[PDB]
């Protein structure tokens, strides 16, 4: 029944997770109790790929909460939707992970993972056919970093078959906890080159210049950041979501995505960032305008291996595709000539909330290869000096493991130029 | 904006038309082997016209007739003349000989051949280029450059023969291209294909001393005049590409 | 009287499936639920529709199909639509999850798991045939499942009825309706595999369906159900002379027999003429003439590519409706003159003409338009060798840079059989190059 | 321009106008062969989780 295990880890991954359930419960009828209160079966037919029907016809989110830390999870057991999680499926230590990888990945979070997988172990069982997992965290602190990236190692080794995608936001100096961030970064991306199979990056710089510049939000929160995050996650999903859309699952989605292993780290888009509704080329000039990208970068640096797009409203379809096949047909210098039919388009008659039309995107670009010099330049900075070492061998890490971090995001970036040539 | 790609570097002529191209800033050149173009300047063997016009949401037009070697190639083209059902008095014998025998002479001097450029667009319109030229005569082996344009050459027939190039020579070479070209039209024509095909051709005549013309044989890749280079070029893109893609007379029509 | 038996795998393969046995029973007289008051042969008949429909003494007439899917999303429409009731529902096989578009999870990984099931299921209808002539088999290029399962089931099929005829519908892929990036991959991953294997394979080219769906029928977007109803119009022509009286295609054999001189270039191209919209109220009914003129014109063919640079090998006129053998000629001698019909030398200039004289059925409600009299034309033309030349560079430009490997070498594929598939094309290619120039 | 071999019947009519003369075992072991490449693989990833 084409089921996902959701996973959200640590502030960040339970923040904007909690809004992703806020948003999709409300495009599905369901409301803060769980009660379905909607007007179309439309809405109903896919609800149990991301809800189980519980006993008297409520709707619960199969979703997993996990933090090492008591606080962000007894904020959203608070919020607007709090009451519609599974209490089981809060799973949480008392100690924290003071931003730090070697505590959410080695010492504190181990003592933890056992019981996560516990309940990810109760939640897949209880799937008819269970299509894969998605996974919320930030990679920037120590739990939905270092812990998420053990989760992820632990949901492998015990459903080596079943497809894993993160979306993961990237840190960036301009909207910063602490300095180690880039330390932690850097750690988690290794683990992602291995262990999943698609990373939806959420670069948190682009997000807050979109809010910035676009927005014209001149002190944006967490919240505006994660508002963006939460309609982009929505978009993404919609062809999941919802009826007489491709018959594609996760895994088809994949394979037609990631051309090689280990490329597959995708810049998402959205547009509209009022109440003059778009037309259709304004969509489709947005969303593949740089500005529109939250993963900041540049898109004319390199090259899309493939994209897919999806519009949600009432619009024709013919003329999606004209204008579609006009950015491509203009610009078809940044697209690789060797995947032919490399750019994949949809549309949904529903659209979102508070919205007349939307498109939403997601690009596996080589331009990506620039997030990962940024950190890894971030990184080099402090680690010839050893600087800040000393809370993770504290830990039990060794100099060797960052110099291999290093490594291997260093290769990754150098895989992607390989590629844009 | 139109895109179009280039797969014949060598081609004299085409060169230049997609530097006129550019130069209107409405056509951008692509990558020789990127497919998602408009216009295709194609290679002369070889070239994969089963991979046109498959494009989603792209009209595709290219230089070149798939089938119109058939009139190109020598050989093929007796083979064309003799088994026709149409087609002969224009054509000398072909399976002293090489051969005309009593070629019209040039004066002062004591012979040469005339070319003909022809240009058949999409629709099977039939242009030809109001300038001709006159040149064994060849470049290869010998006015300047033995090349001889029209208006001389009209001169000299009035003065010499009391007739014009038009009565005496060109009623003949017009009703020439128009029977080899309405003859091969069904088994080349693009008006219903998926793709669109026009062409540039070099027709190659002779005239005897009884001002009878006779035709040689027909170039698919010709070579133009330095001269004409740039009136014919614009030419070109004025009837044959911008007439399919179009932007924001130096031909008769047969 | 000798049956025949259809397989549909995946989801082109189902849906085609649907759209054909609901035409077949609007063209026989069988309601949906399997009763046909036009057979006075209550429970039995060694009638020319018991070729493809056997009777249970309750009167149902029962369809000799088998649907074979990987996930259940597809064939569960069937289980629960206006032909439920003409099903056995073993004849309805689904799995738990699909291929992914990966031709080697459908013939190696998931395939292995079912292939024993399904034959077994078709073995029972096999065991319900007194004669049995072969297989009708429906499937995309495309699909994970539609190539890797189909060259598996192909495979044990050739060694379970080996004296048995097999024939493909194949739908080939287009980016206008709904690819995927590695479709030209399976499509000759799934060719090099089933060659051997088929005896007449008939493609349908999606970007060729599409477009008689936007020119003659006016529909800006065309559906799968508007593709499909059109693609069982030619299907059901194609096997019209197996279900009625008639001398012309009465067993499958014969489509080899007429259509086929050498066994690898078994691939006819069908045209068809005429599609009339349905909301065209005033439409001039098309001649003879005219409907066969139509037959030579690239955009009515099953596949686009162009038949006058080539050589036909054979060609054969099926129409249906208002037409008398007279007519067919006098279309014919017209034809001779105006079209660039060359033949290969070692082959008579011909054709191989049947009449029905039932005209096309049409889906009430439908876009296609009731027309008096109809043609489908069968010709074996080395011009399709196009199709395979536009797939291969496809497959040559991904494969360069082994883009998409990685995920067939994970279903325990080898690297060596994408090259092994690539050259028997490379053969193909060549074959129809010293047959036709 | 010749017509040959004309079938008539009730439901129409056929005929040919000329215009111009003239194993279980092998299946098995690549199946099998084929699960066992996906078996080592998967042995590779565990034995390289377990490290
Ligand atoms: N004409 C037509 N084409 C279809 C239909 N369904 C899919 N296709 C085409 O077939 C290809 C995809 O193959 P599918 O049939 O969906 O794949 P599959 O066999 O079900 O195998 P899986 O990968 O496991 O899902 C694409 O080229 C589609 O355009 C249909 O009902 N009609
Ligand atoms: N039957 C004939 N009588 C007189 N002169 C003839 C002749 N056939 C050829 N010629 C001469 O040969 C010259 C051109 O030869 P021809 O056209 O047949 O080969 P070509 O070198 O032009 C091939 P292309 O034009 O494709 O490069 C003419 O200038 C003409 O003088
Ligand atoms: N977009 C976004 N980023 C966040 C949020 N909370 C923290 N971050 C970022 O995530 C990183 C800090 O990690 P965090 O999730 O808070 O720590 P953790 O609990 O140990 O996993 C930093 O890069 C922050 O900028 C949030 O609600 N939204
Ligand atoms: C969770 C999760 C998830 C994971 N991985 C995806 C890959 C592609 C994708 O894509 C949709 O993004 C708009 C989409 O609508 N895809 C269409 C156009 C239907 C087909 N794309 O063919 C690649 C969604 C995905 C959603
Ligand atoms: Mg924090
Ligand atoms: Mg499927």
């Amino acid at each position: 029944m084409r089921e996902i295990v959701h996973i959200q880890a640590g502030q960040c991954g339970n923040q904007i997770g909690a809004k992703f359930w806020e948003v999709i419960s409300d495009e599905h009828g369901i409301d803060p109790t769980g009660s379905y209160h909607g007007d179309s079966d439309l809405q109903l037919e896919r609800i149990n790929v991301y809800y189980n029907e519980a006993t008297g016809n409520k709707y619960v989110p199969r979703a997993i909460l996990v933090d090492l830390e008591p606080g962000t999870m007894d904020s959203v057991r608070s919020g607007p939707f709090g009451q519609i999680f599974r209490p089981d499926n809060f799973v949480f230590g008392q100690s924290g992970a003071g931003n730090n990888w070697a505590k959410g990945h080695y010492t504190e979070g181990a003592e933890l993972v056992d019981s996560v997988l516990d309940v990810v172990r109760k939640e897949s069982e209880s799937c008819d056919c269970l299509q894969g997992f998605q996974l919320t965290h930030s990679l920037g602190g120590g739990t939905g970093s270092g812990m998420g990236t053990l989760l992820i190692s632990k949901i492998r080794e015990e459903y080596p078959d079943r497809i894993m995608n993160t979306f993961s936001v990237m840190p960036s100096p301009k909207v910063s906890d602490t300095v180690v961030e880039p330390y932690n970064a850097t750690l988690s991306v290794h683990q992602l080159v291995e262990n999943t199979d698609e990373t939806y990056c959420i670069d948190n710089e682009a997000l807050y210049d979109i809010c910035f510049r676009t927005l014209k939000l001149t002190t944006p929160t967490y919240g505006d950041l994660n508002h963006l995050v939460s309609a982009t996650m929505s978009g993404v999903t919609t062809c999941l979501r919802f009826p007489g859309q491709l018959n594609a699952d996760l895994r088809k989605l994949a394979v037609n995505m990631v051309p090689f292993p280990r490329l597959h780290f995708f810049m998402p888009g959205f547009a509209p960032l009022q109440y003059r509704a778009l037309t259709v080329p304004e969509l489709t000039q947005q969303m593949f305008d740089s500005k529109n990208m939250m993963a900041a970068c540049d898109p004319r640096h390199g090259r899309y291996l493939t994209v897919a797009a999806i519009f949600r409203g009432r619009m024709s379809m013919k003329e999606v595709d004209e204008q579609m096949l006009n950015v491509q047909n203009k610009n078809s210098s940044y697209f690789v000539e060797w995947i032919p039919n490399n750019v994949k388009t949809a549309v949904c008659d529903i659209p979102p909330r508070g919205l007349k039309m939307s498109a939403t995107f997601i690009g596996n670009s080589t331009a990506i290869q620039e997030l990962f010099k940024r950190i890894s330049e971030q990184f080099t900075a402090m680690f010839r000096r050893k600087a800040f070492l000393h809370w993770y061998t504290g830990e039990g890490m060794d100099e060797m493991e960052f110099t291999e971090a290093e490594s291997n995001m260093n290769d990754l970036v150098s895989e992607y130029q390989q590629y844009q040539d | 904006m139109y895109t179009f790609v280039v797969r014949d570097e060598n081609s004299s002529v085409y060169a230049e038309v997609s530097r006129l191209l550019l130069a209107t800033g409405q056509w951008k050149r692509l990558r020789k082997d990127n497919p998602r173009f408009n216009l295709m300047l194609g290679e002369r063997n070889r070239l994969p016209f089963g991979r046109l016009g498959h494009e989603p949401g792209l009209v595709q037009l290219v230089n070149y007739y798939r089938g119109a070697d058939k009139l190109c190639r020598k050989a093929s083209l007796v083979k064309l003349i003799k088994t026709s059902p149409e087609l002969c008095t224009w054509f000398p014998e072909s399976y002293v000989w090489i051969y005309l025998e009593k070629p019209l002479l040039l004066e002062p001097g004591h012979k040469f051949d005339i070319r003909s450029w022809v240009l058949v667009d999409h629709l099977y319109n039939i242009y030809l280029y109001r300038e001709g030229v006159l040149r064994l005569t060849n470049h290869c082996i010998q006015e300047e450059g033995n090349e001889m344009f029209f208006e001389e050459f009209n001169q000299y027939l009035m003065d010499a023969l009391n007739t014009t190039l038009e009565n005496s020579i060109l009623l003949q070479i017009k009703h020439i291209i128009r029977s080899c070209l309405m003859c091969i039209e069904p088994a080349i024509s693009t008006k219903h294909l998926h793709y669109q095909s026009f062409q540039l051709f070099g027709f190659d005549f002779m005239v005897d001393e009884e001002l009878k013309v006779w035709l040689i044989e027909v170039n698919g890749a010709p070579a133009c005049a330095q001269k004409l280079y740039a009136e014919l070029c614009q030419g070109i893109v004025d009837v044959a590409i911008s007439s399919v893609f179009p932007l924001a007379s130096i031909f008769i029509k047969l | 009287m000798r049956e025949c038996i259809s397989i549909h795998v995946g989801q082109a393969g189902v849906q085609i499936g649907n759209a054909c046995w609901e035409l077949y029973c609007l063209e026989h007289g069988i309601q949906p639920d399997g009763q046909m008051p036009s057979d006075k042969t209550i429970g039995g008949g060694d009638d020319s529709f018991n070729t493809f429909f056997s009777e249970t003494g309750a009167g149902k007439h029962v369809p000799r199909a088998v649907f074979v899917d990987l996930e259940p999303t597809v064939i569960d429409e069937v289980r629960t639509g206006t032909y439920r009731q003409l099903f056995h529902p073993e004849q309805l096989i689904t799995g738990k999850e699909d291929a992914a578009n990966n031709y080697a999870r459908g013939h190696y990984t998931i395939g292995k798991e079912i292939i024993d099931l399904v034959l077994d299921r078709i073995r029972k209808l096999a065991d319900q045939c007194t004669g049995l002539q072969g297989f009708l088999v429906f499937h995309s290029f495309g699909g994970g499942t539609g190539s890797g399962f189909t060259s598996l089931l192909m495979e044990r099929l050739s060694v379970d009825y080996g004296k048995k005829s097999k024939l493909e519908f194949s739908i080939y892929p287009a980016p206008q309706v709904s690819t995927a990036v590695v479709e030209p991959y399976n499509s000759i991953l799934t060719t090099h595999t089933t060659l051997e294997h088929s005896d007449c394979a008939f493609m349908v080219d999606n970007e060729a369906i599409y477009d008689i769906c936007r020119r003659n029928l006016d529909i800006e977007r065309p559906t799968y159900t508007n593709l499909n109803r059109l693609i069982s119009q030619i299907v059901s022509s194609i096997t019209a002379s197996l279900r009625f009286d008639g001398a012309l295609n009465v067993d499958l054999t014969e489509f080899q027999t007429n259509l086929v001189p050498y066994p690898r270039i078994h691939f006819p191209l069908a045209t068809y003429a005429p599609v009339i919209s349905a909301e065209k109220a005033y439409h001039e009914q098309l001649s003879v003439a005219e409907i066969t003129n139509a037959c030579f014109e690239p955009a009515n063919q099953m596949v686009k590519c162009d038949p006058r640079h080539g050589k036909y090998m054979a060609c054969c006129l099926l129409y249906r409706g208002d037409v008398v053998p007279k007519d067919v000629n006098a279309a014919i001698a017209t034809i001779k003159t105006k079209r660039s019909i060359q033949f290969v030398d070692w082959c008579p200039t011909g054709f191989k003409v049947g009449i029905n004289y039932q005209p096309p059925t049409v889906v009430p409600g439908g876009d296609l338009a009731k027309v008096q009299r109809a043609v489908c034309m069968l010709s074996n033309t080395t011009a399709i060798a196009e199709a395979w030349a536009r797939l291969d560079h496809k497959f040559d430009l991904m494969y360069a840079k082994r883009a998409f490997v990685h995920w067939y070498v994970g279903e325990g594929m080898e690297e060596g059989e994408f090259s092994e598939a690539r050259e028997d094309m490379a053969a193909l290619e060549k074959d129809y190059e010293e047959v036709g120039v | 321009m010749e017509v040959i071999e004309l079938n008539k019947c009730t439901s129409g009519q056929s005929f040919e106008v000329i215009l111009k003369p003239p194993s279980l075992e092998e299946i098995q072991k690549k199946l099998e062969a084929a699960e066992e490449r996906r078996k080592y693989q998967e042995a590779e990833l565990l034995k390289h989780l377990a490290e």
